[PDB]
């Protein structure tokens, strides 16, 4: 329909006028988050069997 | 003509977005994480096996206490488990046995469910008389309920096969906001940690980012080749992972507005049914149709572990809020807790 | 992004010939079974022909058997439909439809009103 | 062979058997284990008495000399022992048919009541 | 008082497993069926002869409980919600004997789906009375939509009702062979197809589903013992 | 040999005891006089009849199963041997075929030891697979576990009987009650083994033929038929054995009292034969409705029958009688003993090891580990 | 004599008991000819 194609154009304009950052900046933020929380990850850092609630 | 003029303007805007996305692609997440130390081999063991369901399990959700969990099976039952003791706390019989999703309220006072009945049902768990009874039935979807997630005790977001998503007011039972734009069956949704945004995955090979208060689609993500079956937010809220029937998992970033990483392998030719992150976001756990669950290194796209305890299709998996354990549901009627 | 763009099409005399081409992009073309569907004026979508991943298995609808020929070139990511001895019954918008999932013998919902993995369609009119 | 000569050669070992029976307990004459070797030697004794005259042991008439001492010396003893014989058909047939009948009835009961629940 | 809560939790768990044992008896005894049809196929009349996203119909045949489900307010895209019915006893596929070519393509997708590979299909070739009137008249020939019909011969294993003429028998058995060619091409013993020439108002349809379901359960038991 | 002279001498004392106690011959017609030959005692017999008596146990080569024959002349005198003109009783059959029977029984002995040993090994592993892997659990497997247990227990008791009681000759002569107690448990577990074959046949017939829709049955009737009912014919036999035919260790097979147990067992196996015929009839009907080729129908019908024979014990029904012909009897012994002592191994192989559901489950859990 | 298939093991045991579980070739067998009884 015409009203469907016109709405798709109005949505593509809202998504084209957004401020994007570099992939290098975004990738470094995800890596920096994992390092700051690596100790608090029981699946990454195996918790001792003494304090494991599923022993 | 105007149809050919509105279509040609769409190709111009799509080319403009594709060039804006290519300008920001200065490096790859593989190149920036090429020097970090891999996680080695993640060998988790089955700590608990929850039995009691009669038919295939379609969904499960952990409670905010990291101890209780709700599970939905197509026999018409909602079972709330105490994963520490494997005891059953509640067994809720459903009106419609074709349930496809379930949710646990953050307060722990309510559970939700829905499916081919096109209705999201809310069950109060802290009633005075002590019998779990339906508190509200949210009607309005013209397709099967695929996913539902509580914002609070009075708000919930639903996704349905009618290609739409909706935000509900549980007390009144009305749709406060309807999220439209998908051209396929919306299969999964994931709330952001601040619950102000949520991402949806549909059968149009596309993912969309929605604003809860404003009710608009902010970003549309592409890259998958087939139907997206699962979606999960990164712990920080600036990224999300998707699992599709093209046998691949893809990581998308919100601020970069494009895909960062593909988690695939030549020997994997089955679709992904569920995805979840670890507490730190380093591990991306994915459930597959080949009865297996693969533990992916989210930063390096390396296979770090395999969970091979189920005898049928793995339909759902979930990580606790404290990251202590992973629960996996499958079509073999069993829930397994892994550590 | 999955993109299917149908080329060819146009006015042709009854008994003439046409060749339609479907330029595919955004997916591994060799892993998916391809289809041809059409929508005649004032009618619903109708499946016409399909071809397997390799091209060995080929099926046609009854009304076009012996006249239409489907073929795929996985190197160029293109789907072809050779239409010979065209009749005025063949006047329709021809869509290039892809099966939803790869490595699947079943092909669901290619003739649905709203289907994502289908092109915009090319117009083929057979009149004198 | 010799009939007349052999019969007078018999009383020698016969009365010889009548003295070994005297030293052993007279009241325990019935239990064969009391004189198992002496009763045996009497038999091997009677064995060759017939052989010397050329008669083949046992002989239809030398049996009467063994029966003759078995009449006066072994008559106060029980003739009963382990019989080891099957019961008559009036008892044997019901003992077999009834458990066979109950077997067929027990199998049909399982076919009937297992699905009945 | 931690022992008082752990004993109250084990008591509640024992009362739940007692109710789950009763629910297992009802669930394992009921046989679930999925009723699928096409455009103007006649399935609604069969249900009538015994908002909402799915409709349920419960009936008994020889004290056996049956639970037939019919899809209501769902879009024409089936590749997602049809996976919910991978454990039903049988799929009742109603076809109105080009809507026929569309039903053949839908039957192929159901038969070759990876999750429905162990599910049998009870095929109801419906509207057999309307097929007779069209063939007897002769206005529109099936050869124009099925060129192999001109080379088709009625099989020797056919059982035509002595009332109908060979033109109707040849037409209705050709349509059945179209569906059987799909079923015999991928039938490795996991599931079978049970075709029936049905009318929407027939009283034999319920008995047909009962007899086919007994055959399916029989073949399932024979497969467990590896006899068949 | 000294013990042989022992049993020979008391037989002579019992014979002269018998000729004295027996009343005079009643029939006035000519008769052969009551006589004691060197080995056996013969009562008065009419003319023209050849008496039959069981062979003595005085020598190692003598088989008590065989018969001793003595002929009475119509004139009224006993049979005279032609070579020496001597009153002679025929003891030829006693040791004529003993060395060849002893050679064959040597093979059957170790065939039983190895068959039951291999059966225990495979069935314990098979029982351990069904116990450990909970996913395989169902009503069919529950009955299989009980069926496997009867085979294991029956095999253990048979090995104990063959290893302990059979070689120990001094034990049989002492005849302790522990010998008759082991025999009772041997007969009970033997009867439980056959009746659990019937339980498998009844359950399979109910699944396929009678109650197809029913998915859960009350297994209490199978437990009662398999474990409880065998106590009835075993007790009746034990009571009649301790009253009428009470031999050392109850080892005798000549008594017809054995049919109190083997009668019901044969009846249970004949019922299984009619279950198999009906099951094969249903299976053949299934392959005809799907229009299967006649060649493949025969191969699939023989295969289904061959895997059901060791489960239902059909080999006891088709070959229920040992032939009197000696060369056919030798073939019968090797065939039946092989099928009897290796039946537990066949059942464990067909229904656990070659079971596709067991293979896929074990391969998965092993791959995870 | 039972002579039934289910009596096969019992018949084998009964035979070996009387043979004293002997399997060796016996010394010259017992004479059962004219010279004996
Ligand atoms: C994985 C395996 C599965 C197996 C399943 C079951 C398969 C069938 C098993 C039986 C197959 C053979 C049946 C026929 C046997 C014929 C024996 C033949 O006539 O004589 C062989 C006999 C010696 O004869 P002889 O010299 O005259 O005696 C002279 C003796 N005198 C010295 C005392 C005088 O036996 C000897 O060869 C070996 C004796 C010791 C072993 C006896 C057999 C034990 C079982 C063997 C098979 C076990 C199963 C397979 C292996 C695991
Ligand atoms: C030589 C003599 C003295 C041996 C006697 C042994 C019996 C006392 C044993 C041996 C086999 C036992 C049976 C083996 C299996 C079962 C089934 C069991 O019920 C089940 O269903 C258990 C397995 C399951 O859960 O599937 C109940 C006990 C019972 C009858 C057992 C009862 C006790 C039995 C008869
Ligand atoms: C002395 C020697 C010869 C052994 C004799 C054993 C019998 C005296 C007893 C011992 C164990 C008993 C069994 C123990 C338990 C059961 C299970 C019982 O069934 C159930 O418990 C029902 C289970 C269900 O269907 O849910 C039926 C009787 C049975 C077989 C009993 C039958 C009689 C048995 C074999
Ligand atoms: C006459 O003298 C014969 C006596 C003696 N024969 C024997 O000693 C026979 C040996 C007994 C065999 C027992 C083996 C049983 C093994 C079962 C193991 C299964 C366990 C399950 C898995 C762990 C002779 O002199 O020949
Ligand atoms: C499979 C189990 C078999 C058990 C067989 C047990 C055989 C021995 C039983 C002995 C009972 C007591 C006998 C001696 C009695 C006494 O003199 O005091
Ligand atoms: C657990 C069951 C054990 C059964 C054991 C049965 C043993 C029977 C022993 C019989 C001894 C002789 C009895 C009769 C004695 C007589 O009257 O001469
Ligand atoms: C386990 C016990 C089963 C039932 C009893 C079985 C037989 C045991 C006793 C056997 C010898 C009986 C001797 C006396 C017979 C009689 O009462 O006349
Ligand atoms: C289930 C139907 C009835 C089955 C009947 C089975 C009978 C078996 C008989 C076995 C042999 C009995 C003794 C025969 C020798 C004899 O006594 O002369
Ligand atoms: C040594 C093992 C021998 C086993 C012999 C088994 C014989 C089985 C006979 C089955 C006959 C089945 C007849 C089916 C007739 C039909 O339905 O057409
Ligand atoms: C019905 C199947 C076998 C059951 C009967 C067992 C007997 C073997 C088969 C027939 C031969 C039996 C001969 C019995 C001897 C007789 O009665 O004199
Ligand atoms: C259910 C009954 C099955 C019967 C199967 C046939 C059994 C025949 C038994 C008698 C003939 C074979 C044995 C002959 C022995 C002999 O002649 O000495
Ligand atoms: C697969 C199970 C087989 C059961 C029967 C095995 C024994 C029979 C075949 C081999 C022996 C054949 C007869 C040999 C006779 C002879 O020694 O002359
Ligand atoms: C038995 O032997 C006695 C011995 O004196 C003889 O008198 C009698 O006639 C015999 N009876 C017979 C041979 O029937
Ligand atoms: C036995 O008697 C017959 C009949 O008088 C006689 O001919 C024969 O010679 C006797 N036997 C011997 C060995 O002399
Ligand atoms: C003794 O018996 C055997 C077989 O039983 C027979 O061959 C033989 O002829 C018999 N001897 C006499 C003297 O009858």
């Amino acid at each position: 329909s015409i009203a469907q194609a016109r709405k798709l154009v109005e949505q593509l304009k809202m998504e084209a006028n957004i401020d994007r950052i570099k992939v290098s900046k975004a990738a470094a933020d995800l890596m920096a988050y994992c390092e700051a929380h690596a100790k608090e990850d029981p699946l990454l850092t195996p918790v001792p069997a003494s304090e494991n609630p599923f022993r | 003509s105007e149809l050919d003029q509105l279509r040609q303007e769409a190709e111009q805007l799509k080319n403009q977005i594709r060039d804006a996305r290519k300008a920001c692609a200065d490096a790859t997440l593989s190149q920036i994480t090429n020097n970090i130390d891999p996680v080695g081999r993640i060998q988790m063991r089955t700590r608990r096996t929850l039995r009691g369901h009669l038919a295939k399990i379609y969904a499960m959700h952990w409670g905010t206490d990291s101890r209780l969990l709700v599970s939905a099976s197509q026999d018409g039952k909602l079972i709330i488990w105490d994963s520490y003791t494997t005891n059953k706390v509640h067994a809720i019989p459903l009106r419609s046995s074709w349930v496809m999703t379930c949710a646990y309220a953050p307060s722990g006072n309510y559970v939700a469910c829905g499916g081919l009945d096109n209705i999201c049902s809310i069950y109060n768990l802290k009633t005075r008389e002590g019998n779990v009874r339906v508190s509200r039935e949210l009607a309005g979807h013209t397709g099967y309920l695929s996913c539902c997630r509580f914002l609070d005790d009075n708000q919930i977001v639903t996704s349905s096969g009618d290609t739409t998503c909706a935000l509900w007011d549980i007390e009144t039972g009305q749709q406060t906001t309807t999220f439209t734009g998908h051209t396929g069956d919306v299969m999964s949704l994931s709330l952001a940690p601040d619950t102000r945004l949520f991402v949806s995955g549909a059968c149009d090979a596309s993912a969309k980012l929605w604003d809860v208060r404003e009710g608009m689609c902010r970003q549309t993500f592409t890259g998958h080749e087939s139907d997206i079956n699962a979606i999960c937010f990164f712990p920080n809220g600036n990224a999300f992972a998707t699992g599709s029937d093209d046998a691949t998992c893809r990581l998308f970033d919100l601020r970069a507005d494009q895909e960062l990483m593909t988690y695939s392998h030549d020997n994997i030719i089955c679709g992904i049914t569920s995805v979840s992150f670890s507490k730190s976001g380093r591990l991306l756990l994915a459930g597959y149709d080949d009865f297996n669950c693969n533990v992916w290194d989210a930063l390096k796209a390396d296979r770090a572990g395999v969970l091979a305890g189920h005898d049928n299709r793995v339909s759902c998996l979930g990580v606790t809020d404290d990251g202590m354990a992973v629960a996996t549901g499958s079509w073999d009627s069993f829930l397994k807790i892994w550590n | 992004q999955v993109q299917l763009q149908e080329s060819g099409g146009g006015l042709v005399q009854p008994g003439g010939s046409l060749r339609l081409s479907c330029a595919a992009s955004g997916f591994t073309f060799s892993n998916y079974k391809m289809n041809w569907v059409r929508q005649a004026p004032g009618k619903g979508l109708e499946w016409v022909s399909d071809i397997s991943q390799s091209g060995a298995s080929i099926s046609y609808t009854g009304s076009v058997k012996g006249r239409f020929t489907i073929s795929r070139d996985n190197a160029k990511n293109t789907l072809y439909l050779q239409m010979n001895s065209l009749k005025p019954e063949d006047t329709a918008v021809y869509y290039c439809a892809r099966c939803p999932a790869p490595f699947t013998r079943d092909c669901f919902d290619v003739t649905s009103t709203t289907y994502a993995y289908r092109g915009q369609g090319t117009q083929v009119t057979v009149s004198s | 062979c010799n009939e007349t000569g052999m019969l007078e050669r018999l009383p020698l070992c016969g009365k010889a058997f009548a003295d070994m029976m005297g030293k052993v307990d007279v009241w325990k004459w019935c239990n064969l284990s009391e004189f198992i070797v002496y009763y045996e030697s009497f038999t091997n004794c009677t064995e060759m008495e017939a052989n010397v005259v050329g008669c083949y042991w046992p002989n239809p008439l030398a049996q009467g000399f063994i029966t003759g001492i078995h009449r006066q010396f072994f008559s106060n003893c029980t003739v009963d022992r382990v019989h080891l014989e099957d019961p008559p058909d009036e008892v044997l047939i019901p003992l077999i048919v009834i458990p066979v009948v109950l077997t067929v009835a027990m199998a049909g009961l399982v076919v009937w009541r297992s699905k009945r629940t | 008082d931690q022992r008082n809560e752990e004993k109250a939790q084990r008591e509640a768990n024992k009362k739940i497993e007692k109710q789950l044992q009763k629910d297992k008896q009802v669930y394992r005894a009921t046989h679930r069926l999925l009723l699928l049809g096409a455009g103007e196929s006649g399935k609604n009349t069969i249900v009538k002869q015994m908002t909402s996203g799915i409709f349920e119909t419960k009936f008994q045949v020889d004290k056996v409980n049956f639970h037939m489900f019919d899809v209501g307010a769902q879009r024409d895209e089936r590749r997602k919600w049809i996976q919910c019915f991978n454990d039903v006893t049988a799929i009742i596929f109603v076809v109105a004997s080009n809507r026929l070519q569309a039903a053949l393509k839908l039957f192929d997708s159901i038969w070759n789906n990876k999750w429905l590979r162990d599910t049998s299909v009870i095929l109801f070739l419906n509207k057999q009375d309307l097929l007779a009137e069209k063939v007897l008249a002769g206005k529109s020939k099936i050869e124009d939509y099925f060129p192999e019909f001109a080379r088709y011969t009625t099989p020797e294993d056919a059982t035509p009702e002595p009332g109908e003429d060979p033109r109707v028998t040849r037409a209705k058995y050709f349509i059945r062979d179209e569906f059987l060619r799909i079923s015999t091409a991928s039938g490795d013993g996991r599931h079978y197809c049970y075709p029936h020439f049905t009318c929407a108002v027939d009283t034999e349809n319920i008995r047909r589903v009962f007899n086919d379901c007994r055959d399916i359960i029989q073949r399932m038991h024979l497969r467990q013992y590896e006899l068949l | 040999y000294v013990v042989g002279r022992k049993k020979m001498m008391d037989a002579q004392y019992k014979c002269y005891d018998r000729m004295q106690q027996l009343p005079a011959y009643q029939g006035e017609g000519p008769y052969c006089n009551r006589t004691w030959d060197g080995w056996l005692c013969w009562d008065d017999t009419p003319a023209g009849v050849l008496s039959y008596q069981f062979c003595p146990d005085y020598f190692p080569d003598f088989d008590p199963s065989e018969k001793v024959t003595k002929y009475c002349d119509e004139k009224g005198v006993w049979f005279k041997h032609p070579e020496n003109n001597r009153t002679w009783s025929n003891y030829t059959m006693c040791n004529a075929f003993t060395p060849e029977k002893l050679k064959n029984a040597y093979v059957l002995y170790y065939l039983a030891i190895v068959g039951h040993s291999l059966s225990i090994f495979t069935l314990v592993i098979s029982l351990g697979i069904f116990v450990f892997f909970r996913s395989l659990g169902c009503q069919r497997v529950t009955l299989h576990k009980n069926m496997f247990l009867t085979y294991i227990l029956n095999s253990m008791i048979i090995i104990i009987h063959l290893v302990e009681v059979v070689p120990n000759g001094e034990l049989v002569r002492r005849d302790p009650v522990s010998c008759k107690i082991l025999h009772f448990f041997h007969q009970y577990m033997m009867a439980c083994n056959y009746f659990w074959m019937l339980c498998e046949g009844i359950y399979l017939h109910t699944l396929i033929v009678v109650a197809v829709f029913t998915e859960k049955q009350r297994l209490r009737w199978y437990y009662l038929l398999g474990w409880g009912f065998p106590l009835v014919p075993t007790t009746i036999h034990a009571i009649t054995r301790a009253v009428y035919f009470n031999d050392n260790c109850w080892l005798s097979v000549e008594t017809h009292l054995l049919y109190i147990i083997h009668g019901p067992v044969m009846a249970a196996l004949v019922v299984n034969f009619f279950f198999l015929l009906n099951i094969v009839r249903v299976l053949v009907t299934k392959m005809r409705e799907t229009h299967e080729a006649e060649s493949h129908m025969y191969l699939k019908a023989v295969k289904a029958t061959m895997i059901l024979v060791p489960l239902l014990g059909i080999q006891f029904v088709v070959f229920p009688w040992r032939p009197s012909n000696k060369m056919l009897g030798k073939i019968y012994d090797y065939v039946m003993h092989s099928l009897i002592h290796f039946q537990g191994f066949f059942v464990a192989t067909i229904y656990c090891f070659c079971n596709n559901e067991v293979q896929t489950t074990v391969k998965r859990q092993w791959a995870q580990f | 004599k039972c002579n039934t298939a289910t009596c096969a093991t019992q018949r084998l045991a009964n035979f070996l008991v009387h043979s004293s579980k002997n399997f060796g070739p016996i010394l010259p067998p017992t004479n059962v000819g004219s010279n004996t009884y």
